[PDB]
RNA sequence: GUGAAAUUCUUGGACCGGCGCAAGACGGACCAGAGCGAAAGCAUUUGCCAAGAAUGUUUUCAUUAAUCAAGAACGAAAGUCGGAGGUUCGAAGACGAUCAGAUACCGUCGUAGUUCCGACCAUAAACGAUGCCGACCGGCGAUGCGGCGGCGUUAUUCCCAUGACCCGCCGGGCAGCUUCCGGGAAACCAAAGUCUUUGGGUUCCGGGGGGAGUAUGGUUGCAAAGCUGAAACUUAAAGGAAUUGACGG
């Protein structure tokens, strides 16, 4: 395809592409609300988080370190922040 | 500056008893005249005052070791052997 | 591609074009340097520091909310490391290799890490003296480096 | 020849060589 | 993980905390009881050993028994001296839990 | 087989052995002459086995590196 | 054995003779040179255990179990190739399910079950969540030790 | 010039192959340059399976096997005509020859 | 044992079969155009010790970098020195065959060596006969590792996780097939392309064939030898890739 149009990619491809690749650099990683059962409070945790976030009010864990994502525990809920 | 190219200690002995067995015995003498870190008190104070008699000048304790080194490689492993079969022949 | 291997990663941080603060982020900047101040305090270099703020109190660049970085804020309280982080690890790389290898003999794959270890060392060092980050008569001594980590 | 053969033979006039000169 | 994390720890109760190296100045810090953590190296001298354990269950303090010699727990202390006896005043880094 | 039958044995397992170790594993010319000799003269089969000698790993092979120049 | 496959050998060695009777005991087992060999095959990882492991009444036994990584039925990929970790934790799994079968109970229940190698399947069963195994047995046993030769204990094995 | 684009043998991101020695003449070869015949065979000939049958103590007795694999350098190889010489347009595939099940 | 033999071992029980013992090597099959390592190289289990690429990262420092005379580390095999060990194989050597001869190819035996520890040597067709870093320039199916997303099958369990498959995407690798990208003397090469439309940075290095990697000097080494390295003289070709023919035990 000699006539691809570079300037206005697809978001498709713009996400299926690498992250420093992109037209710009956007990370895939974000933040989430976490919600504990049993504790009211909401922890922002990195989506990729490298430590075992814990709750100050609970002796819980809730993320787990792995490869690329923090496996969160189950029971916990999560959302997104704004997208 | 630097005396010597390469004789270093055995440079006392001069021109006699032929170039290899001065080369022999260069790093024998040269581990038996010097001073090993004591296992004990930890000062570099373990010289050796007969063959096979290791003494340290701090805390005063006289070991059984080697004729020119502290200790002999076959004497370690022998002890690691020993350690080895008493605890297997415990449990 | 790698320093002193013969990898051509790419695996980076990719920052965001949004430098601007996240609405939902309640801490200000002020609470964000006491948080620092605290983790330095309890002993984490910069880079934990960022880690453990980005992975658990939700904020995404130390520069973005409070507008100095992490080193600039530890050096401006007065509690920033003696020695460089980076600097720091590689002779506490070097003091391990070194200990493994006065028992490993043998061990050549190891004599060969550690030159490449000590040349990294003595590059960062070169740097560190020209940027006046370290004293100008500054050397890295195998024999006395091990007692100035861990 | 050989090359490889052509080099020990040139090995053996080199040592027979150095060992005339030595003589002298 | 546990020889590096003291080496770390006893860096950190150096330059951060109140500390003190050596056999008389321990034991001194001990009767007067205000030695909360006294770590001997391996290397220790028996006789002595037990004395400072037994000194330090008078006290009601902690000993840790070093995984070095005095030469290794001197370089952990950052010291360029072999320390075969040390006391903490104070951690000031969580070594001691409140 | 003749010996066989006469001394009062009736029936053979059968044990397969070529020269093993180093050496070659495949039998020789001999044995399915042998086995078929052994079967029609009235002799009975049981089990056959082969027990070549297999190495977990053996000594150094005869002939040298350039093998056997022929 | 009435029914039992063909590629397991015992050894069956002789202790005491009476009349005109040889009296046997066990001394090993092994697999046929044609059922490993045919077991053994490419693009595929086998696993290798032994374990010496003492029975109740003194006898010690070297065990030898082999395993080999099982495709699947829908599977694509030409090779199917165990990790290193997967082998290492398949190969602790069932050195711990064969000390666990010999060192509880005496030689003639040891011998009776592996008769129809239950060893092997539970194995097999076990290591189903690491990388699953097909062709898994007890390749080999050996005896190492034995303990003195009671007659009236092998009078019993043999009779009542 | 150069003969093959994998200089006869199967080594492209090593440095050294432990050798072999070949099973015709016990040569030096290395592992992934030397021919490997994986031989699955009667233990008896099919002449004699019929014979063996009948003598046969028992009624379902399957025949075994015998399982050799033959490592051969290119040399013995050629020789006992296991391989053959190929044009250059016919050197370059890989497929195996078809085993004629018919 | 061989093409055939013979040297050799054998009624003293050789070979063969069985049960044991001892020693030192070697880690088959699994084992792949698969992995790791700067190369050399690396394959039985388990534990310990440090090390590492790739991946993931909205972590940190902020140009700290690339290539590199001199210098330094490692560097197959053979070889050298000292100590152990020496099963097999096996330079030298001995013998039997073969032959016109046979100091060989084949066979029997067998020293050094081959094994381990420590110290040398620094050479290989040490090869991809192909410097490193960076950018760009086709398609396709696989494979190894890591990560991400999805119908489903499977393992237990009560469901998700987590493994084993299936379908894809991304990044770094070993490669493969294909192509009038282009290049090249061509063989061929997605690099050996982006070169008369000649300039991304940088290191080493060749100047017809021999003489010759020789002489001499210097330097390294216990030695063997390694590094540096001419000239006189001689020669009209020597070579590379392809084509046709001829020839092939
Ligand atoms: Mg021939
Ligand atoms: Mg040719
Ligand atoms: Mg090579
Ligand atoms: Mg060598
Ligand atoms: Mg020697
Ligand atoms: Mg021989
Ligand atoms: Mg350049
Ligand atoms: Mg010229
Ligand atoms: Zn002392
Ligand atoms: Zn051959």
């Amino acid at each position: 395809p000699l006539a691809k149009d570079l300037l206005h990619p697809s978001p498709e491809e713009e996400k299926r592409k690498h992250k420093k690749k992109r037209l710009v650099q956007s990370p895939n990683s974000y933040f989430m609300d976490v919600k504990c059962p049993g504790c009211y409070k909401i922890t922002t945790v990195f989506s990729h988080a490298q430590t075992v976030v814990l709750c100050v009010g609970c002796s819980t864990v809730l993320c787990q370190p792995t490869g690329g994502k923090a496996r969160l525990t189950e029971g916990c809920s999560f959302r997104r922040k704004q997208h | 500056a630097k005396r010597t190219k390469k004789v270093g200690i055995v440079g006392k002995y001069g021109t006699r008893y032929g170039a290899s067995l001065r080369k022999m015995v260069k790093k024998i003498e040269i581990s038996q005249h010097a001073k090993y870190t004591c296992s004990f008190c930890g000062k570099t104070k373990m010289k050796r005052r007969a063959v096979g008699i290791w003494h340290c000048g701090s805390c005063m304790k006289t070991v059984a070791g080697g004729a020119w080194t502290y200790n002999t490689t076959s004497a370690v492993t022998v002890k690691s052997a020993i350690r080895r079969l008493k605890e297997l022949k415990d449990q | 591609g790698r320093m002193h291997a013969p990898g051509k990663g790419l695996s980076q941080s990719a920052l965001p074009y949004r430098r601007s603060v996240p609405t939902w982020l309640k801490l200000t900047s002020d609470d964000v340097k006491e948080q620092i101040y605290k983790l330095a305090k309890k002993g984490l270099t910069p880079s934990q520091i960022g880690v453990i703020l980005r992975d658990s109190h939700g904020v995404a660049q130390v520069r973005f909310v409070t507008g100095n970085k992490i080193l600039r804020i530890l050096k401006s309280k007065g509690l920033a490391p003696d020695l460089p982080e980076d600097l720091y690890h590689l002779i506490k790389k070097a003091v391990a290799v070194r200990k493994h290898l006065e028992r490993n003999r043998k061990d050549k794959d190891a004599k060969f890490r550690l030159i490449l270890i000590e040349s990294r060392i003595h590059r960062l060092a070169r740097y560190y003296k020209t940027k006046r980050v370290l004293p100008p008569n500054w050397k890295y001594e195998s024999s006395t480096a091990s007692a100035l980590v861990a | 020849m050989r090359a490889k053969w052509r080099k020990k033979r040139m090995r053996r006039l080199k040592r027979k060589r150095r060992k005339m000169r030595q003589r002298s | 993980k546990s020889l590096e994390s003291i080496n770390s720890r006893l860096q950190l109760v150096m330059k951060s905390g109140k500390y003190v190296l050596g056999y008389k100045q321990t034991l001194k810090m001990i009767r007067q009881g205000k030695a909360k953590l006294v770590i001997l190296a391996n290397n220790c001298p028996a006789l002595r050993k037990s004395e400072i354990e037994y000194y330090a269950m008078l006290a009601k303090t902690g000993v840790h028994h070093y995984s070095g010699n005095n030469i290794e727990l001197g370089t952990a202390c950052g010291k360029y001296y072999r320390v075969c006896t040390l006391a903490i005043i104070d951690p000031g880094d969580s070594d001691i839990i409140r | 087989a003749q010996r066989c039958k006469e001394l009062g044995i009736t029936a053979l397992h059968i044990k397969l052995r070529a020269t093993g170790g180093n050496r070659t594993k495949t039998p020789g010319p001999g044995a399915q002459s042998a086995l078929r000799a052994l079967a029609r003269s009235g002799m009975k089969i049981g089990r056959i086995e082969d027990v070549t000698p297999i190495p977990s790993d053996s000594t150094r092979r005869k002939g040298g590196r350039r093998g056997r120049r022929l | 054995q009435n029914d039992e496959v063909a590629f397991r050998k015992f050894k069956l060695i002789t202790e005491d003779v009476q009349g005109k009777n040889c009296l046997t005991n066990f001394h090993g087992m092994d697999l046929t040179r044609d059922k490993m060999c045919s077991m053994v095959k490419k693009w595929q990882t086998m696993i290798e255990a032994h374990v010496d492991v003492k029975t109740t009444d003194g006898y010690l036994l070297r065990l030898f179990c082999v395993g080999f990584t099982k495709k699947r039925n829908n599977q694509i990929r030409k090779t199917s190739y165990a990790q290193h970790q997967q082998v290492r934790q398949i190969r602790k799994k069932m050195m711990e399910i064969m000390t666990r079968e010999v060192q509880t109970n005496d030689l003639k229940e040891v011998v009776n079950k592996l008769i129809p190698d239950s060893i092997g399947k539970d194995i097999e069963k076990a290591c189903q969540s690491i990388y699953p195994l097909h062709d898994v047995f007890v390749r080999k046993v050996k005896m190492l030790k034995k303990p003195k030769f009671e007659l009236g204990k092998l009078m019993e094995l043999h009779g009542e | 010039t150069k003969k093959r684009r994998n200089n006869g043998r199967a080594k492209k991101g090593r440095g050294h192959v432990q050798p072999i020695r070949c099973t015709n003449c016990a040569r030096c070869v290395p592992k992934d340059k030397a021919i490997k015949k994986f031989v699955i065979r009667n233990i008896v000939e099919a002449a004699a399976v019929r014979d063996i049958s009948e003598a046969s103590v028992f009624d379902a007795y399957v025949l075994p096997k015998l399982y050799v694999k033959l490592h051969y350098c290119v040399s013995c190889a050629i020789h006992s005509k296991v391989v053959r010489n190929r044009s250059r347009e016919a050197r370059k595939d890989r497929t195996p020859p078809p085993r004629f099940r018919p």
